[PDB]
């Protein structure tokens, strides 16, 4: 029986990572996704001088904030160039243990 | 909790079971002789309730510890002061072994394994009541005795057919001779004291059974057998039961609950081994080894402090190694 | 279940029931039991690998730790689970006694 | 309850009844292979959402395939 | 018995409780436990000489047997007797849960 995955559940948070090839999420809570089909995804927005990181399990066959993961089966999180109006939107999809905890740009 | 003698209506009945033989002998000299001879000199029991019905006495056979299968002819001279129906529960015995049952008038042979019935026999003969005369009879027709035994009124008789080389080449009757290869198992009532607090509950029941002596003269651990069954009938029952077992000495409780279904919790100060039959039918919780307090009130309040209340009844048995409990519908 | 049936017919190294016949008077100085002169006691022997009949969560956790801590020297030890009684012919003064001796033969060895 | 193979039960002929999961683990050693098929009960599954015992246990050095299936007599691969 | 106070106060060479600290991550490899992040599992070790808090009759017999024949290696081992529960916290999504893993903390040991 395939079991859930191990992603961080940090919700809205403030981080100081940017202009780095890779950085860690600094989250303190590794969680078991409540349903076996969820995957780890980390959203990274850089508003003016404020950078906010949120990372939770995601149901790949469903849009979170109106978007689709192109590599939901990836093992390691890679932040891709998402486009929003005046918003440095980024999102990565990984499918390993705590993979969202390590972030690579 | 008024301490009173335990009667028939008490939900706990305690018994003592032991192996005893009045007298007998043995001999390995029957190696040359073509057939082995075994004698069971039954005696009328001390119970006066046997008036009309003829008792049925069983038989259990096994090859001796040094033998895997016993095939030599097994002649059973079963003297009986009164008519008795005889059951032959064999084990590890090869077929075709003649089992001649020299029995008194009014006595017969009955087989739970009727395969040997084609070779079994029922002879009606006049045999002397005395053991010494009875032994003389065997030699006058067989010339030797593989083993001899004297037993009182009972319902079962354990025989391990085989010639143990430790024994003599000749047989001589001694009241102090006894061996494992020939035994008769008996059971006797054991009075107890206790109180009944609440009636039979349909959901959860709790009784207290306190044991003082396992009837052991040694200094090691022995077995005490707990028997749990419905009060009447063969109808399985669904119930939750918690049993508070207190043993002053080192005992190894044995749980044998027959015809019971549901949940069971055992809290006792001594190690427990559960019978296979009881484990399957009921969800018996794994007992925790806790040093229980002392005294009826302390145990009652101790359990009442652990949420296992009300306690159905309390029991106290000084000497026994076999406990019985009957559940009321 | 790790009992005589599987252990004896297989060359098992881990926790199990192994043969043991003990002569009472000779090997124990027990002159107080006159029959039997000896009996099969059996005993529990062998190392305990991961997930071999571990009774409790503590046993499993210790086994896992030893698996991931090879040199920690903290692994479960083979122990008897269920034992069957032995019947004895004891001598009390002049009267032989037939007493059912308990926990004398081991029929199940676990890793706890 | 469920019907799983118990590779160490002989009395019931390799058949253990469990209300949890069938547990099959294949260990690959340099000279032998050991298959530990056994029944895991419900209370032994802790946490129930993702029990550690049935959670993946692939370690370095030993090619062990921990594997819990849900059907009856499925723990054989 | 070979409880925590005795074994951790007075140094003993026989079966007893030996100090042991196990962290869920560095050693066990668990990555899903929130609080606490470690505990004293403790464990039982130390050879069992004859007449040392006997477990059962079989253990007594084996101890005496080895006393008269130590070369056999059929002796009681160091095995825990008492265990106590452990309480942990785990995050199921955004709703944390606290569960108690029973039989995790050993308070004593016995020879078997």
């Amino acid at each position: 029986v395939k079991f859930p995955q191990l992603c961080k559940f940090c919700d809205v948070r403030f981080s100081t990572c940017d202009n780095q090839k890779s950085c860690m999420s600094n989250c303190s809570i590794t969680s078991i996704c409540e349903k076996p089909q969820e995957v780890c995804v980390a959203v990274w927005r850089k508003n003016d001088e404020n950078i906010t990181l949120e990372t939770v399990c995601h149901d790949p066959k469903l849009p979170y904030h109106d978007f689709i993961l192109e590599d939901a089966a990836s093992p390691k999180c890679i932040m891709k160039e998402k486009k929003k109006p005046g918003e440095t939107f980024f999102m990565c999809s990984c499918s390993s243990d705590e993979c969202n905890d390590n972030i690579i740009f | 909790c008024e301490l009173l003698p335990v009667g028939v209506g008490h939900p706990v009945q305690a018994m003592l079971k032991s192996f005893t033989a009045l007298s007998g002998c043995a001999s390995r000299g029957t190696t040359s002789h073509p057939q082995e001879v075994h004698i069971i000199n039954l005696r009328k029991g001390s119970a006066q309730g046997a008036r009309e019905k003829t008792a049925e006495v069983a038989l259990h056979l096994r090859p001796i510890q040094s033998l895997h299968v016993h095939q030599k002819p097994l002649v059973f001279i079963l003297n009986s002061p009164q008519p008795i129906l005889w059951k032959v529960r064999t084990e590890k015995l090869a077929p075709g072994v003649k089992r001649i049952f020299h029995v008194v008038e009014g006595s017969e042979v009955h087989f739970e394994v009727g395969n040997f019935s084609k070779s079994g026999e029922v002879k009606v003969e006049t045999l002397p009541h005395g053991n010494e005369h009875l032994l003389n009879w065997a030699h006058h027709r067989y010339t030797a005795v593989t083993s001899f035994s004297e037993l009182r009124m009972a319902h079962d008789i354990y025989i391990k057919v085989g010639e143990d080389p430790v024994f003599s080449e000749t047989c001589k009757i001694d009241n102090k001779f006894l061996s494992l290869n020939y035994l008769a198992s008996y059971i006797e009532p054991q009075p107890s004291t206790g109180c009944v607090l609440s009636g039979p509950d349909h959901e959860q029941e709790v009784h207290i059974i306190e044991l003082q002596a396992p009837n052991s003269s040694s200094a090691f651990q022995v077995d005490v057998i707990v028997d749990l069954r419905p009060l009447d009938g063969d109808i399985p029952l669904h119930r939750d039961v918690v049993l508070l077992l207190k043993g002053e000495k080192s005992v190894n409780w044995v749980i044998k609950a027959h015809k019971v279904m549901g949940k069971l919790e055992i809290m006792t100060s001594d190690t427990v081994s559960l019978s296979e039959d009881t484990e399957r039918l009921m969800q018996v919780s794994k007992t925790v080894k806790q040093k229980l307090p002392a005294g009826s009130q302390a145990l009652i309040q101790w359990a009442e402090e652990n949420g296992f209340n009300p306690v159905t009844s309390y029991t106290n048995t000084p000497v026994a190694n076999h406990f019985n409990l009957r559940l009321r519908e | 279940a790790l009992d005589t049936n599987y252990c004896f017919r297989n060359l098992e190294e881990n926790c199990c029931v192994r043969p043991l016949y003990i002569d009472f008077e000779q090997d124990l100085g027990w002159k107080w039991v006159h029959e039997p002169k000896g009996y099969y006691a059996n005993f529990c022997s062998g190392p305990c690998p991961y997930l071999r009949s571990a009774d409790t969560t503590h046993s499993t956790v210790l086994g896992l730790y030893n698996t991931l801590n090879p040199e920690a020297s903290a692994s479960p030890c083979c122990v008897p689970q269920d034992l069957e009684p032995l019947t004895i012919l004891a001598y009390v003064g002049e009267t032989p006694k037939v007493e059912q001796l308990s926990n004398m033969v081991v029929k199940s060895c676990k890793c706890s | 309850a469920l019907q799983c193979f118990c590779h160490l039960c002989t009395k019931d002929n390799f058949t253990c009844v469990t209300d949890g999961l069938c547990f099959v683990s294949v260990t690959e050693t340099t000279d032998k292979v050991i298959h530990n098929s056994m029944c895991i009960a419900e209370i032994d599954l802790i946490p129930r959402d993702r029990p550690f015992v049935c959670a993946p246990s692939s370690k370095t050095g030993s090619v062990t395939t921990t594997y819990c299936c849900n059907q009856d007599h499925c723990n054989k691969i």
